[PDB]
């Protein structure tokens, strides 16, 4: 049971949520296009990202921590802060 | 013993300690009205 | 008698040589979990000797082999009662255990207290046997208190978690609720008939036994959660699927049935206590099956339906039938903890995922799991030659055919068709259909020890029936006679609820958005009374206990009369006596008064 | 907004020392250190003797004391036979025959 | 652990009041004192009855399990409003609605069950017939006396 | 209202919060994902009308009304993550999450069963306490008059420094013990 | 329309239904600065002494003690005897005593009589 | 009983000849052997109490608590000499003193033959306990505890003292072994009903009585360890067996007057268990716990039937085991986050495992888990007051349920849950804890496999 999970891991997963999203197309994404500034998203679509993010990683981000995830690279480090990735 | 009991908790509502004289004047009160029943002797003669 | 005997004591000494071994370690162990696991398959192997030469001819005893205490008219003795009840129960409850052992083995593995949990399990299993083995009501008594205990210590297994904690509270406040009860028969029994043994209490057999028979009955309905008692029995599902498995489906739970099933020459008397039976499992297997129908827990779901199950043998205990209830007691086992391992297989493989709205797809992802959750299934709602066939279907066809309150009857139909409705609904939305779990599949269940330990009660719900209802002697005269429209009635009222749940499921992939309705919000609020009365009750017993107990009685009233108004008295007539100016005319013309006092008023001159 | 740069900085700082701590809960390949410390046994001292100890317990301390083992009675049948006495319980009377 | 940090007297003038708030580490706004009606509480604040079920559980408490703070006012019955005891969170139905729905339904059963008790079901049949005069010498009669026959015919 | 940075939600954040609460309620009516798709689509389109409306009053006003939509129509049992509060595995572990310092009460026979580790806890400690009084002038020299304003805490600053009040975050028990 | 919340003592207002959670007034602007002043002020006087090497014990919690001192000790010096109070402790603290004692009385009463004039089904009993 | 009495006034220059190091060792060691040597009492008849002296007898009430007295010091030496380890030598030999004279007023209050020798041991008790309370207590308030406790104590044996002497004057003597063969009927009348007050309300204040047990959560609460361990274990108990002497001489007058005492016991077991449910103190919890259960205690001696008294005595040696060893814990706890709130640290199962098992043991035999000689006393004052009125078993049932209610709450507050972040002197289990912790749970075990010694007169 239960696969240790990476960096390497967290970010390939992230971006392969958002490579599955239709208002991010494939070749603009990196790790660190932020979402408002340099993607052209609303903020609703950032609170389906970090809805994406639960789904996909089998937990709840809280509020006041999905507000401020605003770029892939942050959601990678929040993931890899709450569930302790190289240990 | 209950009729002194009455009376003396009525002297305390009319002592000032309203109810706490009701459970210390009728309670010594009671103390009389038993001590005439079986004979209670607070300043007894000496006999042996 | 040199062999029936003395492998009746072996099985019990023998579970508890591993508590011994436990308590008295050095070393790291070579898999203890093992040890255990295989000193009860022992137990089993040594058990059913004495269960065949039961079957060769009917050979019951009693080993009263320890003198106790004789407090003057009541020689209490270490008293084992080797009937009919015992040697049905122990093969069973031990086979059981094991399976539940040798999944426990799989699925507590990452756990570093493992032997800590083995320990707790075998002690489980210690007490319930001391319970149905039991001959006199103290030993009976402390295999009650024991399974309510180890229950406690099971549930809380995981302690830091605090609805966990409160679960097992909760399961000891309406277990000793239930004690009130069977207190209240062992005082009964003792004043009236002198003894505690159920031989002097089958052979006085008193007429006016109403009070000793509802408190066994408020006994029965704290362990085997009937309603009034019933919320501990879902919320015990956050201990360890092994505990919800062997305890809180088939082996604890059962004990307040089996303790109505020990007084039947008790209740076969009294018309009135089979009322009360009768009327409150069907109000406990109506309600519990219904409240299923909208749970979205699975573990929640199959705590309803084994809680609908002991309503049902509550009712067939109430129309005089003990040895039917008893019957599927020792079916229910099977089926009930094969379902619970399954779910745990299913959780496992999902990753603590215990909601049935985040499953399905796994027909073929789980293809062991699907099949004997679906076996279980089909051995729950009374399929036709499963084990779950020869226990409820001839439940029926005698609460059909009896003397009976008609509404009980009409709610075990009712109740009858709940289970089929709720046993698809976890069949639908567990396996059918496409996933809902997160991506990372981690579905796994290629471990010899999980495709065991499902196997021998896969193969127990299988056959068991069979061999258990024609191994059993005829204790009661069958009713084989009866109506047609009365005797399919069980199987029509089981495959109409699988058609109702069926248009129920079909009306769920629909692009409909129905707002909730009331029934949807009693059913999936518990029946709004673990609500209520978990939060209005705890509340007075809480609040009384300061506002009109502790700071009301202790901490002012008591303490304003018994000392402080009495110490208020002394220290102020110090300062009417002592606040003396020092004043020499002061302190003699108080001598002269008393002059005046004591000659003319008070007669001292004479 | 997201967050503050004040806010970025310390938590990536704080997440570099807690990489550095998680990292460092590994062990070392020698770690543990440990200090310097029959084939059917389970069937014979668990159960052999057991069975030995129980049936010379109920043999010579139980069953000598009276009404501790009460075993009932077995069950008598027309057509058996008593090995006590050898009487042989008579039949039952002919059946009005139904079928 | 000093004098004027414990519990005192009921305030009466606003600067009392002041001093008690500013012991309790709250504001003197927020600060309602229990009513002063001889129920034993003196100065010590109103928290507003809730239980810690309803607390932020995001938030990184000082006291994850209480959820509560350092230096934050405790509730009169704290030990009451823990997780493991008293839940006062809000129900997605009303409570009078709740009560109404499990008195009615507990009622009608009990009221359905004794009327289907006052009528219930059989089978089209008699008595069952028992030889021996209903059985006299197994249901324990005495042997020295003789009862009445029971005596059973064909039909 | 009850926030570690902020003491209050904005008008934002609460649209935002309703707008996340109203598609997990929506998914545990609508279970399939299908059909949760379809009517969370309907849902965010519902929102999308609305989104341009230039009154803080107006946009008040619909953003309440909108919350009594959600309270009438919510699920009662709504689908909680396990380790999220409220679900069923939710502080599962924490009977394992033994602190950090109970390491430092071992006897030195069981101290050696772990020569690297305490060697290097000792170094780790070392660093600690060599970086506590640095922080704490850290922190007297940035706090405001009359007290810190929010909960929020600085960052180091320098180099060589490292950030306050960081043993406790960096040294926490693991999820999986 | 929609059925309107109900508050009661045991399930509380939620917060996405309260009217006054949405006042932007500027007196609930400095009520919440305030408070959060005070509890970022509690908070960092906790974690100072929470996070500090050179301690190794308890971090004593005043409002933990003033807790503890306001459940126990402050109960008599704040009582004062009024008719509330009067009223509950005769109501509470003798009440339930008199209520047993003439149900334990009538019951024992009725159970000697029927004893003393050979009623009460007392065969069996010699454990007493 | 001069073989007992003689050793322990030789344990006073066994502490004070010591040197400064041992005075704790030898002490311990020579109780020990004085608590072995008790076992010898227990040459008792089924006619006749073994009836030594014209001073002093020992019947089978009196031989389990002189077994439990002569035990109780060793335990208490263990249990004090961690917290008087920096105290200065002459004030540590006096405690010990203390201790010994307290158990040498003890163990011939339980034998005295006659009754005003059993008043003036019985009241000479005190003053070492109000020595240990009012010179070793720990907080400010331990100086209205003692005056509570010295006041109640002799207010209530204050008219016991005349009602003794008025049976010296009237019946002759106050040998009880004369008084049970002069005992003569005691009718109704005022004379008499003050006469049954007096006797009683002593040993009322003794047990404590609800509605007079005030003195006790704070005396207890207030006390050192040692303090709290011969309270709880022995002096609740000098109450039940002064009453079990003197209900002999207040027959048939107790069975109308009991009628208010047995309705403040039955309505007192129910209070102070809720009491016990809300308490944020730890030691105030065990304190409120031992006045619930000496109201069983005092139902069962005002019902006077043979299983009432049986159950009595079994549950007043099994209450003074396991409350002497939940003082022990909660004292084993207190010595390392010097407080006594409850709700402090938590989740102590995470860092002290065995001692948590200590902890569910005594919490097992709090709520009276079967085959414990607790449910065996608990379980016989049922029956006996099933048999005294039907409609008590409402009262008996609902106890019985607090109780296992404020036990496996105490459990998981002081042992589950999460950890308290704020606190790191958590140190491991001392040998000395679990020596005093074993010493006090496996006798009380091992009285289970044996419970017809702790089963009184009237076995
Ligand atoms: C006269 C000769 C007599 C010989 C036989 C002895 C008779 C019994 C005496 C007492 C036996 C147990 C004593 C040790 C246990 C307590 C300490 C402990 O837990 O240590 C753990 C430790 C091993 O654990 P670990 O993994 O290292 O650490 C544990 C963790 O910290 C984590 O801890 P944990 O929570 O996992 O562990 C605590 C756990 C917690 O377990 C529970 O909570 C479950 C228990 C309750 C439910 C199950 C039992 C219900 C009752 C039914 C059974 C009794 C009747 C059976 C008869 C048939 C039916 C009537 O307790 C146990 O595991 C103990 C098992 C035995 C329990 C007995 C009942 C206790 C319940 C409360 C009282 C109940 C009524 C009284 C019963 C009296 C029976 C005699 O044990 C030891 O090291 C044992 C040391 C040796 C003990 C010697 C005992 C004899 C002392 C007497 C000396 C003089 C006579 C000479 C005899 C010599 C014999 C060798
Ligand atoms: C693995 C090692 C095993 C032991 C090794 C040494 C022995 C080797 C094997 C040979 C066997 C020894 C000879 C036989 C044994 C002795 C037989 C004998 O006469 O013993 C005397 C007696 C037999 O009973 P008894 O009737 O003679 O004694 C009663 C006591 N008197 C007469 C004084 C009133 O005692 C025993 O056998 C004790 C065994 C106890 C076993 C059960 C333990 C129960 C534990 C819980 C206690 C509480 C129960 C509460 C409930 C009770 C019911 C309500
Ligand atoms: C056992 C005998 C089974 C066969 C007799 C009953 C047949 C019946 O009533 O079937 C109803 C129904 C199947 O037909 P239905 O689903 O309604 O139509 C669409 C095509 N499947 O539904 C079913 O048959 C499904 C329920 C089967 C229950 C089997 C266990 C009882
Ligand atoms: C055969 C006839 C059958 C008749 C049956 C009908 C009659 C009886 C009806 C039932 C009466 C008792 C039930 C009511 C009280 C239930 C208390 C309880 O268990 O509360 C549970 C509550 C936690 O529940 P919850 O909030 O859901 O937990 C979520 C997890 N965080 O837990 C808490 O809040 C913790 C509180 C701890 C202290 C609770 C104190 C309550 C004590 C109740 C004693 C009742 C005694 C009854 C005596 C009867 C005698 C005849």
């Amino acid at each position: 049971d239960a696969p240790p999970l990476t960096l390497e891991g967290i970010k390939d997963r992230v971006l392969y949520v958002l490579k599955l999203y239709d208002k991010i197309d494939p070749e603009k994404l990196s790790v660190n296009s932020h979402f408002m500034k340099d993607l052209g998203l609303d903020s609703l679509d950032q609170v389906e990202i970090i809805m994406a993010m639960e789904d996909e990683f089998g937990f709840e981000i809280p509020d006041i921590d999905a507000e401020k995830l605003m770029c892939p690279q942050e959601i990678v480090d929040y993931i890899a802060d709450k569930k302790d990735v190289y240990e | 013993p209950l009729n002194y009991l009455i009376g003396g908790c009525a002297g305390g509502l009319t002592l000032g300690i309203g109810a706490a004289a009701c459970a210390y004047m009728g309670l010594t009160a009671a103390l009389v009205k038993m001590g005439q029943l079986e004979g209670w002797k607070v300043f007894a003669e000496p006999k042996v | 008698m040199n062999l029936f005997s003395s492998l009746t004591l072996v099985t019990l000494i023998l579970l508890t040589m591993p508590i011994a071994a436990i308590n008295f370690n050095t070393h790291k162990f070579t898999n203890y979990p093992l040890y255990v696991k295989t000193t009860i398959s022992c137990a089993f192997i040594t058990s059913m000797i004495p269960t065949m030469m039961f079957i060769h001819t009917g050979q019951e005893m009693i080993i009263s082999n320890w003198h106790w205490l004789t407090i003057q008219t009541l020689k209490l003795s270490l008293s084992f009662k080797m009937d009919f009840f015992s040697m049905m129960f122990v093969p069973v409850a031990l086979f059981v255990t094991w399976s539940i052992m040798e999944f426990s083995m799989w699925y507590m593995h990452s756990d570093p207290n493992i032997n800590q949990f083995f320990k707790y399990l075998l002690l489980f299993l210690i007490t319930m046997l001391i319970l149905v083995t039991a001959n006199n009501l103290f030993q009976l008594f402390i295999g009650w208190e024991g399974v309510g205990i180890m229950s406690f210590l099971l549930i809380g297994w995981w302690y830091g978690r605090t609805d966990a904690n409160t679960a097992a509270l909760q399961a000891i406040l309406y277990n000793r609720i239930g004690d009130i009860g069977f207190i209240l028969a062992m005082a009964w029994f003792l004043i009236n008939l002198n003894t505690w043994d159920l031989q002097q209490i089958f052979m006085l057999n008193p007429n006016d036994s109403n009070l000793p028979l509802m408190g066994l009955i408020l006994a029965a309905t704290g362990k085997s959660a009937q309603f009034g008692l019933h919320p501990w029995l879902p919320s015990a599902m956050e201990g360890p699927t092994p505990v919800s498995a062997l305890l809180h489906s088939s082996t604890m739970v059962v004990a307040g049935i089996f303790l109505l099933i020990r007084f039947y020459p008790l209740t076969e008397n009294n018309k009135f206590g089979q009322s009360i039976m009768l009327c409150l499992g069907a109000m406990t297997t109506l309600f519990t099956a219904m409240c299923a129908l909208t749970q979205n827990d699975i573990k929640k779901i199959i705590a309803f339906s084994t809680s609908s199950q002991l309503g049902l043998m509550m009712v067939t205990i109430g129309i005089n039938q003990p040895h039917l209830a008893f019957l599927h007691i020792c079916t229910h086992a099977f089926f009930k903890a094969m379902l619970f391992m399954c779910s745990g297989s299913i959780i496992h493989s999902l990753n603590d995922e215990q909601d049935i709205r985040k499953m399905g797809g796994l027909f073929k992802a789980m293809p062991f799991t699907t099949t004997a959750l679906i076996i279980g299934s089909l051995a729950l709602t009374g399929m036709p030659f499963l084990t779950g066939f020869y226990s409820k279907d001839l439940i029926i066809e005698s609460a059909n055919t009896s003397y009976t309150n008609a509404w009980a009857l009409l709610m075990t139909l009712v109740a009858t068709s709940f289970t089929a409705i709720y046993s698809t609904r976890i069949i639908f939305f567990a396996l059918l259909g496409q996933p809902r779990f997160p991506t990372l599949i981690n579905i796994n269940e290629n471990n010899p020890f999980l495709i065991n330990s499902i196997k021998r009660l896969l193969i127990g719900s299988l056959f068991a029936g069979f061999i258990i209802s024609n191994n059993i002697p005829p204790m009661t005269i069958p009713q084989m006679t009866m109506p047609h429209y009365l005797k399919m009635t069980a199987l029509t009222v089981t495959i109409l609820g699988f058609i109702l749940a069926l248009e129920i499921s079909n009306t769920t992939h629909y692009l409909k958005f129905n707002y909730p309705s009331n029934t949807f919000k009693f059913s999936n609020l518990l029946g709004y009374y673990p609500t209520i009365m978990h939060r209005l009750t705890p509340y007075m017993n809480l609040t009384m206990s300061q506002k009109s107990a502790s700071s009301l009685l202790d901490l002012i009233w008591l303490e304003t009369i018994l000392p402080k108004t009495i110490s208020l008295a002394q220290m102020k007539m110090s300062t009417t006596i002592t606040s003396q100016k020092g004043l020499i005319k002061l302190y003699f013309l108080s001598f002269l008064i008393t002059i005046l006092i004591s000659t003319t008023l008070l007669n001292f001159h004479e | 907004s997201g967050y503050t740069p004040d806010e970025k900085l310390r938590l990536q700082q704080l997440r570099e020392l807690r990489r550095r701590w998680l990292k460092d809960q590994e062990l070392s390949p020698r770690e543990p250190v440990l200090p310097p410390r029959r084939h059917s046994i389970f069937a014979f001292t668990h159960v052999l003797i057991p069975v030995w100890i129980i049936h010379y317990y109920l043999k010579y301390h139980v069953t000598t004391k009276p009404y501790t083992i009460v075993e009932k009675k077995p069950r008598i049948f027309p057509g058996d036979t008593i090995l006590e006495t050898g009487e042989v319980i008579p039949p039952m009377k002919e059946f009005p025959d139904q079928h | 652990i000093t004098k004027d940090m414990l519990p005192g007297p009921y305030p009466k003038t606003p600067e009392e009041r002041a001093a008690a708030a500013k012991k309790y580490n709250m504001r003197v706004e927020d600060y309602e004192p229990y009513p002063d009606d001889g129920m034993g509480y003196g100065d010590y604040p109103k928290l507003p009855d809730r239980s810690q079920q309803e607390r932020d559980p995001w938030y990184d408490w000082d006291h994850p399990d209480l959820r509560l703070n350092w230096g934050e006012p405790m509730h009169w019955d704290l030990d009451m409003y823990i997780r493991n005891r008293v839940d006062t969170s809000p129900t997605p139905v009303n409570w009078n609605l709740m009560c109404k729905h499990l008195f009615g339904f507990v009622a009608f059963m009990l009221f359905m069950f004794w009327v289907g008790e006052t009528y219930p079901t059989y089978q089209p049949v008699g008595p069952k017939q028992y030889p021996y005069n209903n059985l006299y010498l197994e249901r324990g009669g005495d042997p020295n006396k003789e009862p009445e026959p029971v005596v059973h015919y064909e039909i | 209202a009850f926030l570690p940075s902020a003491a209050y939600l904005t008008h934002q954040q609460k649209v935002l919060q309703l707008y996340k609460r109203a598609l997990r309620h929506l998914e545990s009516r609508c279970v399939h994902r299908d059909k949760y798709r379809y009517f969370a689509c309907l849902l965010r389109a519902r929102f999308d009308e609305h989104k341009n409306e230039k009154d803080m009053v107006k946009a008040t006003q619909l953003l309440r009304e909108a919350e009594k939509e959600f309270w009438h129509g919510q699920h009662p049992q709504p689908y909680i993550f396990p380790e999220s509060p409220g679900g069923t595995s939710y502080e599962r572990y924490e009977c394992y999450k033994v602190p950090e310092w109970c390491l430092d009460d071992w006897h030195p026979s069981e101290k050696a069963m772990y020569p690297d580790y305490f060697a290097k806890r000792e170094q780790w400690k070392k660093l600690r306490r060599e970086s506590w009084e640095r922080e704490v002038k850290q922190l007297q020299e940035e706090t405001p008059v009359g007290g810190p304003r929010t909960e929020a805490l600085p960052p180091a600053r320098k180099q060589g420094d490292l950030p306050p009040l960081w043993w406790h975050i960096v040294t926490r028990p693991r999820e999986r013990p | 329309s929609f059925p309107k919340y109900e508050p009661s003592r045991l399930a509380s207002l939620p917060t996405t239904l309260d009217p006054a959670e949405y006042d932007i007034s500027s007196e609930t602007r400095k009520a919440q600065a305030e408070r959060l002043a005070i509890r970022s002020r509690l908070k960092r006087e906790y974690q100072l002494q929470y996070n500090d090497p050179s301690r190794r014990g308890v971090v004593e919690d005043p409002a933990l003690i003033r807790w503890t001192c306001a459940r126990s000790a402050n109960v008599y010096p704040n009582f004062r005897p009024n008719t509330k109070t009067s009223l509950l402790g005769a109501l509470f603290g003798i009440g339930p005593l008199i209520f047993w004692y003439y149900v334990f009385k009538t019951d024992r009463d009725r159970k000697e009589k029927l004893i003393q004039e050979g009623k009460l089904d007392r065969t069996f009993n010699i454990s007493y | 009983m001069l073989k007992y009495i003689i050793p322990t006034m030789m344990l006073m220059p066994l502490t004070w000849l010591s040197k400064n190091s041992m005075i704790w060792i030898n002490t311990t060691l020579h109780s020990l052997l004085i608590s072995l040597t008790s076992l010898l009492l227990l040459n008792q008849f089924g006619d006749n109490s073994l009836n030594f002296s014209l001073t002093f007898f020992s019947d089978s009430l009196s031989t389990p608590l002189l077994i439990l007295t002569m035990w109780l010091l060793p335990l208490m030496l263990m249990a004090s000499q961690h917290h008087l380890s920096k105290e200065n030598l002459a004030r540590k030999k006096l405690f010990i003193s203390m201790l010994i004279l307290l158990q040498l007023f003890l163990i011939m209050t339980f034998t005295a033959t006659e009754l005003i020798f059993f008043y003036i041991m019985f009241e000479a008790t005190l003053v070492p306990t109000l020595i240990i309370i009012t010179r070793w207590g720990n907080q400010t308030e331990r100086l209205n505890a003692g005056l509570y406790f010295l006041f109640y104590t002799l207010a209530g044996s204050l008219p016991l003292l005349v009602a003794l002497i008025y049976i010296q004057n009237t019946m002759g003597s106050l040998n009880f072994l004369i008084l049970q063969y002069w005992v003569q009927p005691m009718p109704n009348s005022w004379s008499n009903t003050f006469m049954w007050l007096a006797c009683m309300m002593a040993f009322m204040v003794k047990m404590p009585l609800y509605g007079l047990h005030l003195w006790l959560p704070k005396a207890h609460v207030e006390a050192p360890i040692a303090g709290s361990m011969v309270l709880a274990a022995i002096l609740l108990k000098l109450g039940g067996y002064g009453m079990m002497r003197i209900t002999l001489l207040l027959n048939p007058i107790t069975d109308f007057m009991a009628y208010p005492f047995i309705m403040l016991s039955l309505w007192g077991m129910i209070m102070t268990s809720s009491i016990c449910l809300r308490q944020t103190d730890l030691k105030s919890l065990i304190a409120y716990s031992s006045v619930s259960h000496m109201a069983l205690v005092i139902v069962a001696i005002l019902i006077q039937t043979p299983w009432s008294y049986m159950g009595a005595t079994a549950l007043m040696i099994a209450h003074g085991l396991t409350s002497s060893m939940l003082f022990c814990l909660a004292n084993s706890n207190y010595e390392r986050v010097h407080s006594r709130t409850m709700i402090l640290a938590r989740g102590l199962q995470t860092l002290l495992p065995l001692m948590a098992a200590w902890w569910l043991l005594a919490s097992l035999t709090n709520l009276a888990l079967p085959p414990s000689i607790n449910l065996i006393g608990e379980l016989f004052v049922v029956m006996s007051t099933f048999s005294w009125s039907n409609i008590t078993i409402i009262l008996m049932g609902l106890n019985m349920v607090i109780t296992a209610l404020y036990s496996l709450y105490m459990l998981i507050t002081t042992q589950r849950g999460k950890h308290t972040h704020h606190i790191n002197n958590i140190l491991p289990s001392f040998t000395r804890e679990n020596a005093l912790m074993s010493l006090h749970m496996l006798p009380l075990l091992l009285l289970s496999l044996n419970p017809k010694i702790i089963l009184g007169p009237l076995y």
